């Protein structure tokens, strides 16, 4: 079971060398995507009953 | 046009099949068999088996269909496979009553902890438990002129006395009766602590030779269903 | 004088309103929610429907007849009113008998309850009960087989403003036997068996576990047998006695006991709908 | 020397935590504060599907947003038709316990598994068993069709695998989890997938490389469900402590948490919308809740089920949302 321990160390070593970006840029990207695709969400915007397939 | 008729015909056939299957679904009764390791769970099923990742066993008693589902191959200290068993009629618990000396901690203490965890589970609040206390004659041999004593492993035995309502089997010394009733009361204390009147326990004493295990289970299931019906109408 | 006639209208209207409201609330609560759609709940639905029909049909007309002291409708309408009374009264008891039998089967036959009772069979039973109840009301009242023979009855029949209850011995015995006496022994036997089973189970539990750890059975059985017995017992005795020998029971006592029988209508929802699911349903709407 | 290795591991965790903390320039709520809220949202039931004799655990919408599949504990899979609320198929099972179901992207194959450690696949158009995949040592929890000729599965033995339908033999096995794995989700491009284990940890895997890339340990209890952002650079998880957290692949830490003080029940399902603005999560309180992704503000409640909700899904076109409950009823909300 001690043999296991070196394998863990390699995994943490490989998972620590990752380039990261500031959270502000990621929040801005999420904001931009949500704003851009905000006009094509039937759940968000109540569509007229003419195009609604579940209106009986 | 004909597509609607074809879909209606398919729906009618499916409804007929479901209506046919509903009766056989409601007819059968489902039981769960859980035990700790070294219990004897395996020996008990085959005698029941000899008579009429998972294991299923079918046996009919007085034109009533019972189905038993051993869960095995998944040894988990934490069980998440237990949320699926809230609709079973009863739970069969098998414990090795003669193994209080065997050290893994103790086996009997581990079985008691498992029973306590099962009893207080959130999804099993309305499920009764049938208890089988296996290995009767091993316990008798250990108690009668045995070097090992219950006093060393279980200290509160010392203050325990034989109940006045006990009915000891003929031809046995008082010592084995005391040990058996002490273990049964040890289980019944946890059974009673949080009973709340919704589900009970049915202790029993058995051995490899006994063939009455089939009749007992039937009687206990009938009693459980009758008690549930009585409580539903506010009569108990 | 006027003040005394002035008073009973308020209480009679309150009785009518309570009778209507209770059964309409039970009916809408059962219909609205799909979780209460149970086999044992169909008999209660039939009972509520019959009780609501009776409370909306016979009670106001009897109130108007008592207050006005003169029947201002036609003879056909009075006969229809009497038929409605007989039909509803007969149908309001056999449903209780069916409920008692269903509980007996559920408790004493736990392994065969599911197979014996089916949603299709309950409808057949309900229609059979309703058709036998309507066979003993409309069929012998539209025809003149119930009519008496003495001169007072004929004089009242001739007049278009008088219609009381006059009948011979045969109908007065047959209707009572069909409506009340027969569905009584069955209920008594069923509830005695249920009480015996409950006592046996309680004794078994006490013997098995009582060291670490009656009043309940009696109370439920009691609030069930006594309400119905006290409500419907005296009337179905005076019905026989005043016919078996005349000049014993005055009209006032007969009417008073008959109206005492009607008060049983407002108690069935308070007895058969006390389950926690019903409380949740009642709290869900109009609360 | 084991203690020295443990010391080296302890040191690495601190460096990773410091690196994650160094990137916390500003909170998500601070950035998204001037956006007008979407306001209250209201939904009403449009269809109700009946025919299941027992409780329902899983369901999966079709690729055409018309058909759907559902599996119950009576031992049956039923393929519905939401437009005409009528059934098309009813497949019996050898084992009556099923915990997951899936629908092929091409609409040709259907798979399901349960307590028995076997994943079975049915050919819809030929309905008989086509292939049985075995080799797992624990109960299956979730499975998803990566394509028409290969499937990815997770089981209760702390592993995930990528099967091959034609051969029936395991191709790549992912290890590293400590507790049972209950859910997984795939990226739209089918290059990476995430898994949520019972040790309060979520990981990001590589299908082709067969190695782990990142590890997220935001939660403190069991993780039951997981969903993936439409953009492809975020995902959300739901745990037993009545909390939902939105993580981030590029930032490598959580950004927002969803919780309220009046709920103490568990969470069983999580899903997004087409635009990603709405977070839909099912609870153990017999109903559903609709959150706001960029504001953590409640915007609606989906009630109508008499028992706990154990399934949730949104169609590809995003026109309706369907929920499953232990009351043996399926509902369509719009
Ligand atoms: N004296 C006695 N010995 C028994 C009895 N039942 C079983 N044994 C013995 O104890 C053993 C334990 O039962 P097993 O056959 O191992 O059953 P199992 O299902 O593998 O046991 P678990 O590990 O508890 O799941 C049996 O194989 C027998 O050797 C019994 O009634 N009396
Ligand atoms: C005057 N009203 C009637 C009189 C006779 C009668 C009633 C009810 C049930 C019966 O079996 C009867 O015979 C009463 O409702």
């Amino acid at each position: 079971s001690i043999a296991q321990a070196r394998k863990l160390v390699e995994q943490l070593k490989m998972e620590a060398n990752i380039d990261r970006i500031k959270v502000s840029k990621a929040a801005a990207d999420l904001m931009a995507y949500c704003e851009a695709h905000a006009k094509e969400d039937p759940l968000l915007t109540p569509v007229p009953a003419s195009e609604n397939p579940f209106r009986e | 046009r004909n597509e609607e008729k074809a879909q209606r015909e398919a729906n009618k056939k499916i409804e007929k099949q479901l209506q046919k299957d509903k009766q056989v679904y409601r007819a059968t009764h489902r039981l769960l068999l859980l035990g700790a390791g070294e219990s004897g769970k395996s020996t008990i099923v085959k005698q029941m088996r000899i008579l009429h990742g998972i294991f299923e066993t079918k046996f009919q008693v007085d034109k009533v269909n019972f189905h038993m589902f051993d869960v095995g191959g998944q040894r988990d200290e934490r069980r998440k496979w237990i949320q699926c068993f809230n609709d079973v009629t009863a739970i069969i618990f098998v414990v090795a009553s003669s193994s209080y000396n065997m050290v893994i901690t103790n086996r009997l203490q581990e079985a008691l902890n498992l029973f306590k965890s099962i009893w207080n589970n959130r999804w099993l609040r309305t499920i009764s438990v049938i208890l089988f206390l296996n290995k009767q004659d091993l316990l008798a041999e250990k108690v009668l002129a045995g070097k090992s004593k219950i006093e060393d492993y279980f200290p509160e035995f010392a203050r325990y006395t034989t109940p006045e309502d006990a009915t000891p089997e003929p031809g046995e010394d008082p010592r084995v009766t005391r040990a058996k009733y002490f273990i049964r009361d040890e289980f019944l204390r946890i059974s009673t602590a949080s009973g709340d009147g919704r589900h009970y326990c049915y202790p029993h004493f058995t051995c490899a030779v006994d063939t009455e295990n089939i009749r007992r289970v039937f009687n206990d299931c009938r009693d459980i269903i009758q008690r549930m019906h009585l409580r539903q109408y506010e009569l108990l | 004088d006027e003040v005394w006639v002035v008073g009973m209208g308020i209480v009679m209207s309150l009785i009518v309103l309570a009778i209507v409201f209770g059964n309409v609330l039970v009916i809408t609560a059962i219909a609205k929610f799909e979780r209460l759609q149970t086999v044992t709940n169909y008999f209660i639905t039939s009972l509520a429907c019959a009780d609501l029909v009776m409370g909306l049909a016979v009670v106001p007309f009897g109130a108007a007849h008592i207050l006005t002291k003169t029947w201002t409708f036609g003879n056909f309408w009075c006969e229809f009113w009497t038929s409605i009374d007989v039909l509803c009264v007969t149908a309001s008891i056999e449903t209780l008998c069916v409920i008692a039998v269903d509980r007996y089967f559920a408790i004493t036959s736990p392994f065969k309850y599911q197979s014996l009772l089916t949603k299709n069979k309950a409808r057949v039973i309900i229609l059979m009960v309703w058709i036998v109840s309507g066979l003993t009301s409309f069929l012998p009242i539209q025809m003149h087989w119930y009519r008496a023979t003495h001169q007072e009855a004929i004089n009242c029949y001739a007049e278009e403003t008088c219609c009381d209850f006059f009948t011979n011995q045969a109908y007065a015995i047959a209707s009572s036997i069909v409506s009340f006496y027969v569905p009584l022994v069955i209920m008594v036997f069923v509830y005695s068996r249920v009480f015996q089973e409950a006592k046996r189970q309680l004794q078994k539990i006490d013997k098995s576990e009582g060291r670490f750890h009656e009043h309940k059975a009696l109370k439920t059985l009691g609030i069930i047998m006594g309400t119905f017995t006290l409500c419907w017992l005296p009337f179905f005795i005076v019905n026989i006695v005043h016919v078996i020998q005349d000049n014993l029971i005055r009209k006032e006592v007969y009417i008073l006991l008959n109206w005492i029988g009607y008060v049983n209508s407002g108690f069935n929802p308070l007895i058969y709908c006390r389950s926690p699911d019903f409380r949740i349903a009642f709290q869900e709407l109009l609360c | 020397e084991l203690d020295q290795l443990r010391q080296e591991a302890e040191q690495l965790k601190n460096q990773i935590r410091d690196a994650r903390k160094a990137c916390a320039d500003a909170t998500l709520s601070q950035i998204t504060n001037n956006i007008d809220p979407v306001g209250r949202i209201q939904m009403r039931t449009r269809r109700t599907l009946r025919g299941h004799l027992a409780k329902i655990y899983a369901m999966h919408w079709g690729t055409d947003s018309r058909l759907l599949v559902s599996a119950s504990q009576d031992g049956k899979l039923i393929i519905w038709d939401s437009y005409t609320t009528n059934k098309v198929h009813a497949i019996p099972l050898r084992s009556s316990w099923v915990m997951t179901c899936a629908y092929a992207p091409s609409g040709n194959y259907v798979a399901c598994g349960g307590l028995d450690n076997i994943c079975s696949i049915y050919n819809l158009k030929t309905v008989r068993v086509s292939r049985e995949l075995a080799g797992h040592t624990g109960y299956l929890s979730c499975c998803r069709f990566l394509d028409d000729n290969q499937i990815v599965t997770s089981s209760g033995d702390t592993t995930c695998a990528l099967w091959d339908i034609e051969t029936g033999q395991q191709t790549t096995t992912f290890t590293g989890h400590t507790g049972d794995v209950m859910s997984l989700s795939l990226a739209p491009d089918t290059r990476l997938f995430v898994s949520g284990a019972c040790d309060a940890s979520a990981k990001l895997w590589d299908v082709r490389e067969g190695m782990c890339r990142q590890t997220f340990t935001g939660h403190e209890s069991d993780i039951n469900a997981i969903c993936f952002f439409p953009n492809g650079n975020a995902f959300a998880t739901g745990s037993d402590d009545a909390t939902c957290r939105l993580f981030d692949l590029r930032a490598d830490q959580e950004l927002m948490t969803y919780s309220h003080d009046n709920i103490i029940c568990g969470i069983t399902s999580v899903s997004f919308s087409k635009s990603g603005r709405l977070l839909l999560a099912g609870y153990d309180d017999f109903n559903c809740n609709v959150w706001d992704a960029l504001k953590a503000d409640r915007a609606g409640v989906l009630a109508g089920h008499d028992n706990r909700v154990s399934c949730l899904g949104v169609t590809d076109d995003g026109m309706a949302v369907a929920t499953g409950s232990w009351d043996s009823f399926l509902k369509i909300w719009n």
